[PDB]
């Protein structure tokens, strides 16, 4: 809530949309079709919410336009809060100043999270009067405060830290403040009549405090003194394995202690069809690690030459990954399913579509691609408002189609437009004669 | 008064949501192209759609960069505009991914408007307002502080709660010196002594400010604009004067590291906290990347990943390429060098060359911009040679033509002057021909 | 100690020879140097001579 | 003394100190904003993260070499640096917080 | 004259050989021939002096030793001082510490320069005496100090804040000090000459300068010739001058470049600072990487784009960074937005005139027939070879001690030092003697 | 005792006053052409008028390129600066090679500087500031200028001392009665130690008790020290150091090397021109010698194409030992000695020559004299032969084992048996590859 979410291709989807028996509905919670894909996503969701097992990774593949990252975003938002989810681009790991392997280790460690619980006490009430006893030279200030609520009205002496805090900020006796004795923080809630705060109930309460923390930040702050600034800036790396396994043992004994509970998150890695065999071997090893969070791995390339090896590795991946990784495959969408997805998008972005206009938009999306339809349904809004009506007509979308080209038709055009452009050598005819 | 083959573009040359004029804003031809451009500009002004990309394709001399400058001009200085090239992505100091991320966050901008009443002027008089404390005490008890303030064509006396004494202690001003006061938050600020007191001392280091203009009390508006990238840097870079980290910032080489994503999400959260309150407001920017062909497949994949973000502004791509091998994989040959995955995710506009009449208009408009005039004969011959040789060869010959006309003292150009201008300098085709006809390694 | 042999016999200070100007900008305005160079007052020692 | 004056006086800086202090200076006035509270500088971040930094700092460098810190900067009883250079750096480090 | 007088490759050319009507004399200014090239170079120089338009590039085409570098440096010399001329090489830009785009950014920035003027109001005067009632009344009693000059003298009151100011930079009078009128900052210049005999030895602080002449406080404007790149550096770092001298620029971000451009525009419209047209020259640009080509193409359209000079002797050859070839070894995109000048080899008359002027520059007296045979060598060999031949013949002559360089002198000089053709023939006929490329060479002499 | 490493047998070219090289001289036998050309190059460099010239030496190995380079370096003399360089040495890691080679170019040329300073000595008794009896209303009379009467046995003077020189005095922690040494200009403070008068005060003391050096208080000395240009370059770019804390921090800031801008170099050039007009300094040229140039990158060749164009470029002599070789950093650029023609257009080619049997005999006997080792005629003939058919280098390497085999046999002369045993125990490249041809597993 209260967070920015602009119009995006993954904003419309909200949750997986599948029953308690994990049979998805044909159109529910943002997705249309891909029933087997959605039920597999629910399978992964129950895997991650169980949390008993670790070291699980999956392959989602197929041609483009199959909603792979759509399903990834759906399962991520189904995870929602109370669980960390990390999405990392495959090409992002390539760094020249940061070691690839330990950066990958900290990428895994970011997914793993630790929740620590503690109970703190606090006093809340309406301030009554402000009185202090200090000296101009000798200091030794002795402040006193009268606090009140709906039932209790009492006076307390104000210690040196509290009087310093009360002086450091402009305070009014009509203000309502909350103080935690252990930490000494001052929480100025509101003000009395000059003015929103109206305290009630017990004067002093005790409440629990929970910190959602990932193992990665423990590791970086405990690696060295400058770990704090490295975390807040990103200029870290090459963390020694000694602190690594020491913190691993510490969190293991804390988990068996019951003081704090671990939450093994989900890691998302993308377009790994372009990557290194170093990465493949290291993740092959790391999947067997005891502290291995569930890893989501996505790809789009079929058989191709894996970078770092001469041979064309099948599926763009080495066989060792395929030995330990389970595959999830997604099919295409029918014309009716594409129309339903377009209707869902239109409802999300609130543009009126004519029935014939929407039908021809669907047929031309099936003809060319659905990304083309996604951008056409956006430009149709401005085409329709330039004629001063939110409804999008057939002429709006046809004007958009004749205005913007598709990839295939532009390819054919440059086939008839070869001479006007340089070749791979660089030969062009800028002239006309 | 200087220019570099530009500044003759005046926006897009459109009309009120209609069809653009044939020759408007230093434009000729490409009416459909610049109408689509105006559609793009309207989409940017909408500030609703996120992570939308577009690429324009064509040959050389097609004026793609001129069109991009047209978008930049039509946007206005208020809307941020960050030009970019695929060459600078390859950075020695830090990875290309982080440079792309920073150029991405540079386009978006944040605006904040601030309101505050101001009391200012010369302090005419200072006096406390003593009263009786509720609890019996032999000591004094002041309930108010009365300050007499004098500004231009107006003076004011204001009561202040005796808490203003701490502020006046923090300021150390007594009389004859102009101060600064704000209504609600209180506090005092000292600007300088009254200008009429300079004659009291023959030599002094204190510059004496004049009596503030206008009334004693004022209410002015504060408007500030900052890009989210600048806020990221400020929240990331350390600042200090004495602490050890302060000169650890010094005595070393300050390098830009990869900013942690937690800082970015926290600054997004505080931007949300200040925009729902109304203090802040977000306007999307645009990243103009030309010659995107030079970028590697890694950049294309990261753009594919990042175009779906919800703080993703519109990005415009410029390239003159077509069926060309993609950098990174020799086997993969894709249109405009960009892999088709991005192309499906963006829109594409085709650009066409210019006709003889359009080249004539270009030449004459460039001459007018140069403030040098061309007669009919030289204009016609220059148009013909530009049609046969190239656009740029005709475009760039105006300065040598002008200086040669100046040498002969004639204000305008003539036939033999432009003939000599052609004679001195050779174009790409002539250079190639003399290259093959020369066996002296030339 | 084997290295601190007498070098003043064969070392140039190079600081009195105003060739360390990279550290001169720390505490020097340009116009002050310009006016203090033109006040190179000769013949004041020569008149005593 | 005449030659000493003739040689020492012609000492001119590279560009200036007025040039650097005027280019560094900005004609913009204060124009205070809420950015002071918005930034929450790094030192203040360390100050406000006291609870986490004290609840998640457990390990220790099980081995350390005493008095090597003094020789890291070179200050000790016997060194090539000045006799009271070490005294002055120790004192100012005492005041530096 | 302020630079080294050591004879460079072209120590005989000083400026441009053109006239007011841009007509080159056949032998003038120290460079001979290249009449069309000279006229084109003068056109470019005149346009640079004009400076009304920018964002243009110019290239010179010719074989080695044709005068491309000679013409470029003659244009630079004719340009004169105070006009920022930057000469760089296409090889040095490949920086292992700086990005090539960032290095090219500084290369463009250094070419353009800016003149900045500043006015100062300071009080200059020798102090006579200082009297402060620090004990009878104490607490900054507003004492009076008398200040003298060679033409006038007045007494100045001292305020409480002035008392505190004079508490620092303590002056016991008998000393020439100056105080800024605006900021009130006092600078202690040096004592009077009467203080020279106080002690035999004084430190580096005490100086004895003359009393300031004229009125007490004076007005003076100071103009600075400061280009953009150094301002970028000094704004980037707290102390940017050290980075300027050492070169540790730290890859200045482009975020401050827009701010500095806006400040430059503000000073221009205010009249505080004015820009000066600049020239950028790069030699042997034929070797270059395609990222640099793209960045040059981009930056050529910016407003802050000085004229860029290229030199290249390569024919249609491959460009570095790409497998395919191109004219001049340069991409056609650069050739599109550029003007190309053609230069040719000198004839026997031009060659002998060049030899004579080079000998005059070398202060080497020659004979007529010796000059003829040297010209014959220069036409058979390259032009740069006969100059070296006559250079060596000068010392062989002074070994012979018979004034002018002799015919047999040049013959023996040529005999002792192999030409390129003779060297190649010797290598080919003795490829066994030399270590071949494959790594095989005959070491034994007897068969 | 006497150490020899393939050199010290040559004492320069040693040419005649007419420039003709005699048959045998200074470790050189024959080789008239190269020695005469080298003497001509010496005449070039001693002219002190020309700059930017360069020359390359060519030929097969073992012909004495290193010998000739060392000969010209020796005959130039230690006063004349020389900068040896190897091709592999150019490739650095901190800064690009252009800065390194400009650094070497500046290092080539030198400059001697005339300077005069003042000398002071004597023991210390007084530690008092200026009394300043007159308060003047501005001084609570006291100053950080300690007046010390410099008590030398032959003279005494009270000096108003700077706070820096008194701070250095405090660094030495001087007390009453100890010799001190101070400078008029720099104010450098060094103490020989406490005087021998206080020696009897302490039965033991770490501070050394020393007598007062003999001499007047104020003494004046002049130096004409020669300092190369690039030491001044690095000193100007980076201050060398100082005893003060501020200088300690300043030199702690940036001790690593980076590029050198030309503006400081030109300012130094102008002040040196002012000095030579004053006569304080006189410039001397420089020589730069580069080893094994065939490996240089094409970028280095392109930059050196314009490096010689600069007026500050000194004479650079070059050596290569390749034939038809492609230039390193290139693909199809093949040329003699692996160097692009654009560079060699301005260069001068000189070629070394092989030698006849008598020359091998002469060099072998010269070597035997160099290592003061006496050999018989038959062993000399065998060594000369096997050197002719195998190599000079192999014979030179096995010269010492022959003497060792003689010594372990209690013989002071090398015999036929000695060289035969050395050949039994050592094999050259030819039989090395012969053995390695018939290898079970690359024997
Ligand atoms: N079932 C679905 N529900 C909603 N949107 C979908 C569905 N399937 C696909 N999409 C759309 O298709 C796009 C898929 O893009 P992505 O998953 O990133 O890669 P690919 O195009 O290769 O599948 C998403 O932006 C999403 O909006
Ligand atoms: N509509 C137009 N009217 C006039 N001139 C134009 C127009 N469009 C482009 N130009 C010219 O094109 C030039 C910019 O071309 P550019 O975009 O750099 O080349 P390309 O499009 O081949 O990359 C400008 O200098 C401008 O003079
Ligand atoms: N105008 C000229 N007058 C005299 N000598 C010239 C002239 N132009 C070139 N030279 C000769 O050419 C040589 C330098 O050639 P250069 O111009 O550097 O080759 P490139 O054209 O490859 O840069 C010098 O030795 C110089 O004597
Ligand atoms: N003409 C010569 N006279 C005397 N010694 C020679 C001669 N030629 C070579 N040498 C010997 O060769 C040795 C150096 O060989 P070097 O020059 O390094 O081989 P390269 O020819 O491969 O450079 C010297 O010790 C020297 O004694
Ligand atoms: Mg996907
Ligand atoms: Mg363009
Ligand atoms: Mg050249
Ligand atoms: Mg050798």
């Amino acid at each position: 809530l209260k967070s920015l979410s602009l119009i995006a291709a993954h904003s419309h989807i909200t949750g997986l949309g599948l029953d308690e028996n994990l049979q998805p509905r044909p159109t529910s919670e943002g997705m249309v079709g891909q029933l087997q894909a959605r039920r597999a996503a629910g399978v992964i969701l129950k895997m991650v919410q169980n949390g008993t097992i670790a070291g699980r990774a999956v392959l989602v593949a197929g041609p483009p336009s199959t909603g792979k990252t759509a399903l990834a975003m759906g399962v991520s938002q189904s995870l929602g809060k109370d669980v960390p989810f990390t999405a990392i681009a495959g090409s992002e790991i390539f760094s020249l100043e940061l070691s690839k392997t330990e950066a990958l280790t900290q990428a895994f460690r970011k997914s793993i999270g630790i929740k620590i619980k503690e109970e703190t006490e606090l006093i809340e009430g309406e301030v009554v009067e402000i009185q202090i006893d200090r000296s101009i030279t000798g200091g030794h200030k002795q402040g006193k405060l009268t606090i009140k609520t709906t039932d209790m009205e009492t006076i307390y002496e104000l210690g040196n830290k509290m009087i310093d805090g009360l002086t450091k900020e402009k305070v009014l006796a009509g203000d309502v403040i909350s103080i935690d004795k252990a930490s000494g923080k001052i929480t100025k809630l509101g003000r009395s009549f000059a003015f929103v705060q109206c305290p009630e109930g017990e004067l002093q309460k005790r409440k629990t405090v929970v910190h959602t923390v990932s193992l990665h930040e423990i590791d970086v702050i405990n690696s060295r003194t400058q770990g704090f600034l490295a975390l807040f800036t990103g200029d870290t790396g090459e963390i020694r394995s000694e602190v690594r396994d020491q913190i691993n043992t510490k969190v293991a004994e804390w988990k068996e202690e019951g003081k704090a509970e671990i939450v093994p998150g989900v890691l998302f890695i993308d377009e790994v069809h372009m990557l290194d065999i170093e990465c493949f071997s290291f993740i092959n090893r790391a999947l067997e690690d005891e502290f291995a969070p569930i890893v989501m791995m996505a790809t789009n390339r079929g058989v191709s030459k894996t970078r770092g090896t001469n041979y064309k590795s099948p599926h763009g991946l080495p066989l060792d990954l395929l030995d330990r990784s389970i595959i999830i495959t997604t099919k295409s969408y029918n014309e009716q399913e594409i129309k339903t997805i377009l209707s869902i998008r239109a409802q999300e972005e609130e543009v009126e579509l004519s029935s014939d206009a929407l039908d021809l938009l669907t047929k031309t999306g099936v003809e060319t691609s659905l990304r083309y339809s996604s951008n056409l349904i956006s430009v149709a809004q401005q085409i329709a408002m330039k004629r001063k009506n939110n409804t999008v007509e057939v002429e709006d979308v046809k004007r958009a189609y004749l205005l913007f080209l598709d990839s295939a038709r532009s390819v054919k055009y440059v086939q008839e437009n070869e001479s006007q452009y340089i070749d791979d050598q660089g030969n062009v005819q800028i002239s006309i004669a | 008064t200087r220019t570099a083959a530009h500044t003759h573009i005046k926006g897009l040359g459109l009309d009120e949501s209609g069809v653009a004029k044939r020759v408007e804003g230093g434009f000729v031809g490409q009416i459909e192209a610049r109408e689509a451009c105006g559609v793009i500009v309207d989409l940017i002004k909408a500030k609703k759609m996120s992570g939308r990309a577009i690429l324009l394709a064509g040959g050389p001399s097609t004026g793609k960069t001129a069109l991009a400058l047209a978008i930049s001009q039509e946007l206005g200085p208020k809307v941020p505009f960050c030009p970019l090239v695929g060459s600078e992505l390859y950075s020695v100091e830090v990875k290309k991914t982080e440079t792309l991320m920073e150029n991405f966050r540079r386009a978006i901008g944040l605006r904040i408007k601030e309101t505050k009443e101001v009391y200012e002027g010369e302090v005419t008089e200072l006096t406390p307002e003593d009263a009786e404390n509720p609890l019996g005490g032999y000591g004094k008890t002041i309930s108010h502080v009365i300050v007499g303030l004098k500004s231009a064509k107006g003076t004011k006396t204001l009561r202040l709660d005796p808490t203003i004494y701490e502020s006046i202690q923090r300021e150390k001003v007594s009389i004859g010196d102009v101060i600064y006061i704000e209504a609600n938050t209180g506090a005092v600020k000292r600007v300088g002594r009254s200008d009429a007191y300079a004659t009291e001392f023959d030599l002094e280091t204190e510059e004496y400010v004049p009596l503030p203009k206008g009334e004693v009390h004022k209410k002015k508006e504060i408007v500030q604009d900052v890009t989210l990238h600048d806020l990221d840097v400020a929240n990331a870079r350390p600042q200090g004067g004495q602490d050890v980290i302060s000169m650890m910032g010094q005595l070393l080489k300050p390098k830009k590291t990869e900013i942690t994503e937690k800082l970015r999400q926290e600054v997004n959260k505080v931007v949300a906290k200040y925009i729902d309150q109304g203090v802040a407001e977000l306007i999307p920017g645009v990243l103009f990347i030309d010659e995107v062909n030079m970028l590697d497949i890694e950049i294309f994949t990261y753009l594919n990943k990042a175009l779906e973000s919800n703080i993703a502004p519109v990005v415009v791509l410029a390239s003159n390429r077509g069926m060309t091998t993609v950098r990174g994989t020799e086997d993969v040959i894709s249109p405009h060098g960009v892999p088709p995955d991005l192309i499906d995710r963006l829109l594409i506009v085709r650009t066409l060359p210019y006709d003889k009449d359009e080249i004539r208009t270009i030449i004459e408009r460039r001459a007018t911009v140069e403030r040098l005039q061309v007669e009919s004969s030289a204009l016609d011959l220059l148009a013909t040679m530009g049609t046969e040789t190239s656009l740029r060869y005709a475009l760039q010959l105006l300065a040598p033509c002008g200086i040669l006309a100046q040498t002969s003292n004639r204000k305008e150009i003539v036939v033999n002057d432009v003939n000599e201008a052609k004679l001195l300098f050779l174009d790409a085709k002539r250079s190639t021909k003399i290259l093959e006809t020369s066996a002296n390694y030339l | 100690k084997l290295f601190k042999k007498n070098n003043q016999v064969n070392r140039v200070d190079l600081d009195f020879l105003n060739l360390v100007f990279t550290l001169n900008d720390k505490d020097l305005t340009s116009y002050h140097a310009e006016e203090i160079s033109k006040l190179t007052c000769v013949k004041n020692f020569v008149e005593e001579v | 003394v005449n030659k000493l004056r003739c040689d020492r006086r012609p000492i001119f800086g590279k560009n200036l100190i007025d040039l650097l202090t005027k280019d560094r200076r900005v004609k913009y006035d204060k124009s205070s904003i809420i950015d002071n509270e918005l930034i929450k500088p790094l030192q203040t971040r360390v100050l406000d993260n006291r609870k986490i930094i004290d609840t998640f700092a457990v390990l220790t460098p099980s081995a350390v070499s005493l008095d090597m810190r003094k020789l890291a900067l070179g200050l000790n009883d016997d060194s090539s640096v000045g006799e009271n250079t070490r005294l002055k750096v120790m004192q100012n480090c005492f005041e530096v917080s």
